[PDB]
């Protein structure tokens, strides 16, 4: 056993959401190996928020039209989809959104939580046209990890049926895009050993160091039952 | 015409690219022909046939 | 392949063969990744030759 | 928009009559999701009328094959537009061009049989996008008829139902706008009248063992249909020209 | 369809490829070196096969 | 007998007779409430009556047997 | 998060060489993730020891014929690629092997050193064919591990390379062939589920078991770096 451990190096970090994160040495195969399988962690197994319900004021159906509004209640759900939202202490956010005149209603226009953030502020949600008209809504952030569809969870839960309630496909996974790359390590005299270059583009909550400490920790998890356990 | 498009994308004459199998990380022995093909959902759903 | 080992063998080492067979093949064809491309149709240089 | 059209694509989704288009060029004074207020230029407006064109844009409403129909504005408050320009897309439409379905990165290669014969292998992003989802708005209608024994009634009163079925319906025995509904559930409580049937003497023993007795009125609910399920977006009431009005209606 | 396309493209051989006029132990090293990225399917090479 | 049926056939001969010998055995044990010969395995009665057969323990004869022992001996009690 | 582990359930050892593995309830998508990931390690990384050089008298080179032998120098070479060693002490051993007259020359030839264990010794080496032909060589065996042909160390090592020296393939890792299938795993409520199912083949000098579980301590030893 010749165990040669990698270290974490470099974290490019080129912008909050894109960022490139360099690794080495690596030896001989060891460069696909944690590429791919943390990879995998990276795009389904992510803890994060995303907006699972909303119920707006005047509103009993997601296919309504609402007066002095250009998007139909549809294409605002989407932009709520995409809402960056982080939750510090709690697992579960109901936040409100009350606002009007003419103007392009941001993510700002919401209420912020004493431990919750917004992202991005100048995220758009809905287009105000008409002065007289003012929107009311109430929009649920919880936490999960991968993709929860409205599909799906409209045939598990339903304790509570209250009419007024539009449920949102949850995009929970922070990770939109990751790709692992490999490229000379140029260390002392090892010269086959590399590194291993995993570019990260996620939206704005999850930090990529963080991230990947974070998948890195659930791989090692899985494997206590095969240290453990034989 | 389409392969001149293709160099200002900077993207292969082929319009064959090196893709990588996601279960595994390896790569596929050989350029496989990627891009974009407007597809169509038909009314055939299956919902409504079983 | 499974005509030979029908007449040789029996049913079941067909059954467990054409299966095996069939799991195999779609395994390497994936691996090879072959795939239709325009460059990959080639005509002969003398076409306009002989036309 | 398809990314490799022909360019009969705009051709295709102004003639169709699908799209509101411009009848007149202007400045577009009010915009919103449900219509469009367009105000024309002193050259082409009449010197007659205010000159204001209105597009009341037909909403998320049924087809003939059960599928959808939805106008959105696909011009901005305040914008100048030019005659025959289009103001709204349709269903299948995107700033004029005809948009049937969606472009996406395919690639061509063999997949473990999954793509066997003409077989379709698609990412879960695509469907987790619900880029491919529909929409099938559907029709069903309730009938108070007349029968030999006597009119039939529409009301939330209906022998031999749970709470589970009349908690979704009002006080008239209608469902709610905007109530979401599954195979089953009553949408529109019906009831008929029924002669005194000749109940078996098993039934007439459970009936006595409960006390709960068959009344004169049967039922003939219309119900959703068995496995489809969806929410309520639209009720509409004809009564005949004397007979009894519905608080909902 | 894909399944005769893979056992052509595995038996087929081709000129000297990763790894030529090898001399393997059994069909399992010829996976192994497959696997192990060293030799092509296409590779001439001796194998004991009994 | 899982999937393949060729051993049992192998063992009486005709497809179509081997289907009777093998119902015949499989509603002993549906009705009647026969024990099985193999282990069941957890498996249903139709595939019990052709693992018995492939193994050589039920036949047309053999059956015949067994009923002509059952039979008769009640017949004896009688008489 | 709703971490579902999967533990160890029937271990069906078939023979102390081959040995299949059954595991549930694995999460989904962690099926082909550490099946293929281990699957690499258990290749290519594995350590034991292999055949790297041997050196025969009368035979300048591993293209010579040598009289009264059935094989080709060759073909001796591959059977000491396939000859199972286990070297307990010492990384680096060189074994000798000198035998006569009619016989198949088997592994048990070979004298045993106090730390070294030939696991098979009824495997063949080369055939005798004449009385009067005897054969003489020195077998170095080297400890490292998965798989380094003659191919990538000649590339490598430009040192030490001279002439009569035979460079035989190393197969170092006890794994000879192993694969890992996943189809589907039903449980309560998920549906989406696998059950990850590898057969690894090893030789018999370290048992499937415990190579996995090597295989899964230099994996949870990268995983250092990455604090939790």
């Amino acid at each position: 056993t010749e165990f040669l451990k990698p270290r974490l190096v470099d974290i490019e970090q080129v912008s909050s959401t894109h960022a490139k994160v360099t690794l080495e040495p690596l030896e001989r195969g060891f460069g696909h190996t944690l590429g791919n399988a943390l990879r995998r962690i990276l795009l389904s197994s992510m803890p994060g928020c995303a907006v699972t319900e909303v119920e707006i004021d005047g509103v009993l159906h997601e296919y309504s039209t609402k007066e002095g509004v250009q998007e139909d209640i549809l294409e605002i759900l989407l932009n709520l989809k995409g809402l960056a939202v982080r939750v510090q202490g709690k697992d579960e956010v109901i936040l409100t959104l009350n606002k009007s005149g003419i103007g392009p209603v941001t993510a700002a226009d919401i209420t912020h939580d004493g431990d919750v953030e917004i992202v991005k502020p100048q995220h758009v949600i809905c287009h105000l046209t008409d002065e007289n008209a003012s929107i009311s809504m109430r929009i649920k952030v919880q936490r999960g990890r991968g993709y929860v569809p409205a599909s799906t969870r409209i045939h598990s839960e339903e304790d509570e049926r209250p009419i007024g309630r539009l449920l949102v496909d949850a995009c929970y996974s922070p990770v939109e895009r990751i790709a692992y790359n490999v490229e000379a390590a140029r260390v002392e005299q090892r010269t086959d050993l590399d590194k291993l270059v995993i570019e990260m583009e996620t939206n704005g909550t999850i930090d990529p160091e963080e991230a990947i400490r974070r998948a890195a920790t659930i791989l090692a998890e899985q494997l206590e039952a095969f240290v453990d356990l034989r | 015409e389409i392969k001149e498009l293709l160099k200002l994308g900077d993207l292969p004459t082929s319009g064959q690219i090196r893709l990588y199998d996601g279960r595994t990380g390896e790569q596929f022995e050989r350029p496989v022909t990627v891009g974009y093909m407007y597809m169509l959902k038909l009314n055939h759903l299956v919902d409504d046939k079983m | 392949m499974l005509n030979t080992c029908y007449r040789i063998l029996g049913l079941k080492p067909t059954v467990i063969f054409a299966d095996q067979i069939m799991y195999t093949g779609f395994a390497y064809a994936a691996r090879s990744g072959a795939s239709v491309g325009i460059d990959d149709m080639v005509i002969p240089e003398k076409k306009h030759e002989i036309i | 928009k398809p990314l490799v059209g022909t360019g009969m694509e705009r051709a295709v989704a102004v003639d169709s009559g699908v799209t509101a288009v411009a009848k007149r060029g202007g400045v577009v004074q009010y915009v919103d999701a449900s219509r469009i207020v367009i105000k024309v230029n002193e050259d082409e407006m009449y010197p007659g009328e205010a000159g204001i064109d209105i597009y009341n844009l037909t909403k998320y409403t049924r087809s003939n094959q059960n599928t959808c129909i939805n106008q959105m504005p696909c011009v901005s408050l305040g914008e100048p537009v030019e005659r025959g320009d289009v103001l709204a897309d349709g269903p299948s439409t995107d700033l004029g061009e005809l948009a049937l379905g969606q472009n996406m990165r395919v690639a061509f290669m063999p997949w473990n049989g999954y793509n066997f014969e003409d077989s379709i292998l698609v990412s879960e992003r695509v469907v987790q996008e619900d880029r491919f989802t529909t929409i099938h708005i559907q029709e069903l209608a309730c009938v108070s008829r007349d029968t030999k024994l006597g009119p039939e009634e529409i009301t939330a009163d209906i022998p031999n139902v749970g709470e589970a079925a009349l908690s979704k319906l009002d006080e008239s025995g209608i469902v709610y706008i905007g109530a979401e509904v599954t195979g089953g559930d009553i949408l529109v409580g019906k009831v008929t009248p029924k002669g005194e049937t000749q109940l078996t003497p098993e039934e007439k023993l459970l009936r006595a063992i409960f006390g709960e007795k068959a009344s004169d009125v049967k039922d003939s609910s219309l119900r959703v249909p068995n496995g489809v399920s969806g929410t309520v977006i639209d009720v509409q009431v004809f009564t005949r020209d004397g007979v009894e009005k519905d608080k909902r209606a | 369809q894909d399944v005769v396309l893979g056992l052509y493209y595995m038996t087929r051989d081709c000129v000297n490829a990763k790894g030529e006029g090898m001399v393997l132990t059994g069909p399992k090293e010829a996976e192994r070196l497959y696997r192990s990225g060293l030799a092509s399917l296409h590779a001439r090479v001796k194998v004991r096969i009994t | 007998a899982r999937v393949t049926v060729q051993d049992a056939v192998e063992k009486i001969g005709n497809r179509f007779d081997l289907v009777l010998v093998a119902a015949r055995r499989a509603r002993q044990m549906q009705v009647g409430g026969k024990d099985p010969l193999v282990p069941e395995e957890n498996d249903k009665t139709t595939v019990i009556a052709l693992r018995e057969i492939e193994e050589g323990l039920i036949n047309n004869q053999i059956l015949d047997v067994r009923e002509r022992q059952e039979q008769q001996e009640q017949e004896a009690a009688e008489l």
